[PDB]
């Protein structure tokens, strides 16, 4: 199950 | 950007037995950046039906790939893996040794 | 096995003058890959790479596709943000790698979580072991870290890592049980290769083992030969198993001083091998 990321 | 030169192993899936079908592997690892060209060779010539694993990387962020093809080794035929990467002056050719 | 991991690995590489960055993501349970996404591929979908993941229904594939595509878009943005942070030109090619996922024990409990970035092969920012704060490697990464602190990114990731990630790993272990839970011990043997009249090579082989984690070492008179052992990287056989060998150069007639030692989770007890002509 894939997660997520945020902008630098 | 810090660059790392590919490590190359050429090997069969099973112990080589002349006349019996097998798989020829070229495992390239420890390289960065990810662009790389890899050929399997039979007596100096490019093998056509060659597959490879999806790009992944290790704990130190360096990349690894497996290239492979089905084949039937013989006494005479010479196999090799040719690799080109930005860290190399010229392509590196690593010969298949059935004992490595 | 005694513990398990689910990891996703992504690589974004900019292609100046050749369109948007190439984005590749792969998912693993332990040393078994089970999904991929590649922005070059026509499907524009998360694709299966292990038989047992095809047990998942259409909702799964739609949801996972949406998530990995959101990630690819955010990392294209992040490559652009990094250029500003580092005062780099739009002409050069750059790489952004992300790894995230979780470790659980055989009792099914959470052990550790990961969420970390590297830029051009160097650590950029990483979630720390307690899942509450960030290791930021340089000046640029402090800017990101400040933003992620303000937005409480560590809590968001902690919730994902201890929840969804763990739940996903448990399910995959269930569906892929027949293959994922195996601890296949290495088949071992030793070969001998004369180099000259003074020296010969002893090579210790480990074949057909899973998972990939293994320790292969040479001793001489019960002492580790750390700085004299040629040790190749553990390598995939292509059939779901791994291979490795370790070799030492030994003086002629001294073969019986040397022992090869094999540790692997599938072994009832560690092995000790001696040259037996
Ligand atoms: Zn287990
Ligand atoms: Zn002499």
């Amino acid at each position: 199950r894939y997660g997520f990321v945020a902008n630098f | 950007a810090i660059q790392r030169t590919p490590k190359i192993q050429v090997y069969s899936r099973h112990p080589a037995e002349n006349g019996k079908s097998n798989f020829l592997n070229c495992y390239v690892s420890g390289f960065h950046p990810s662009d790389i060209e890899v050929d399997l060779l039979k007596n100096g010539e490019r093998i056509e039906k060659v597959e490879h694993s999806d790009l992944s990387f290790s704990k130190d962020w360096s990349f690894y790939l497996l290239y492979y093809t089905e084949f039937t080794p013989t006494e005479k035929d010479e196999y090799a893996c040719r690799v080109n990467h930005v860290t190399l002056s010229q392509p590196k050719i690593v010969k298949w040794d059935r004992d490595m | 096995a005694g513990s398990h991991s689910m990891r996703y690995f992504s690589t974004s590489v900019s292609r100046p003058g050749r369109g948007e960055p190439r984005f590749i993501a792969v998912g693993y349970v332990d040393d078994t890959q089970f999904v991929r996404f590649d922005s070059d591929a026509a499907s524009q979908r998360m694709e299966p790479r292990a038989p047992w993941i095809e047990q998942e229904g259409p909702e799964y594939w739609d949801e996972e596709t949406g998530k990995v595509k959101a990630h690819s878009q955010t990392d294209r943005e992040n490559l652009r943000i990094a250029l500003r942070y580092y005062n780099q030109s739009e002409a050069g090619s750059h790489t952004l790698q992300m790894m995230f996922g979780c470790d659980v024990g055989s009792d099914g409990r959470f052990l550790r979580g990961y969420h970390q970035y590297a830029y051009d092969g160097k650590d950029y920012i990483a979630l720390k072991e307690d899942l509450r704060s960030w290791t930021a490697a340089d000046m640029a990464a402090q800017i990101t870290k400040r933003k992620w602190e303000a937005a409480h990114v560590a809590e968001q990731q902690r919730a994902y890592l201890e929840g969804t990630c763990v739940d996903g790993l448990r399910r995959y272990l269930e569906n892929g049980k027949e293959t994922l839970q195996r601890t296949d011990p290495p088949k071992t043997h030793m070969t001998h290769h004369p180099i000259s009249d003074h020296e010969a090579t002893l090579r210790c082989w480990a074949l057909g083992f899973y998972p990939a984690e293994i320790t292969l070492t040479w001793q001489r008179d019960g002492e580790d030969q750390t700085q004299d052992t040629e040790l190749v990287e553990t390598r995939p056989a292509g059939d779901g198993t791994f291979q490795k060998w370790a070799a030492v150069v030994v003086p002629s007639g001294e073969e019986q001083r040397y022992t090869c030692h094999v540790q692997h989770e599938g072994l009832p007890k560690p092995l000790t091998l001696r040259w037996e002509p």
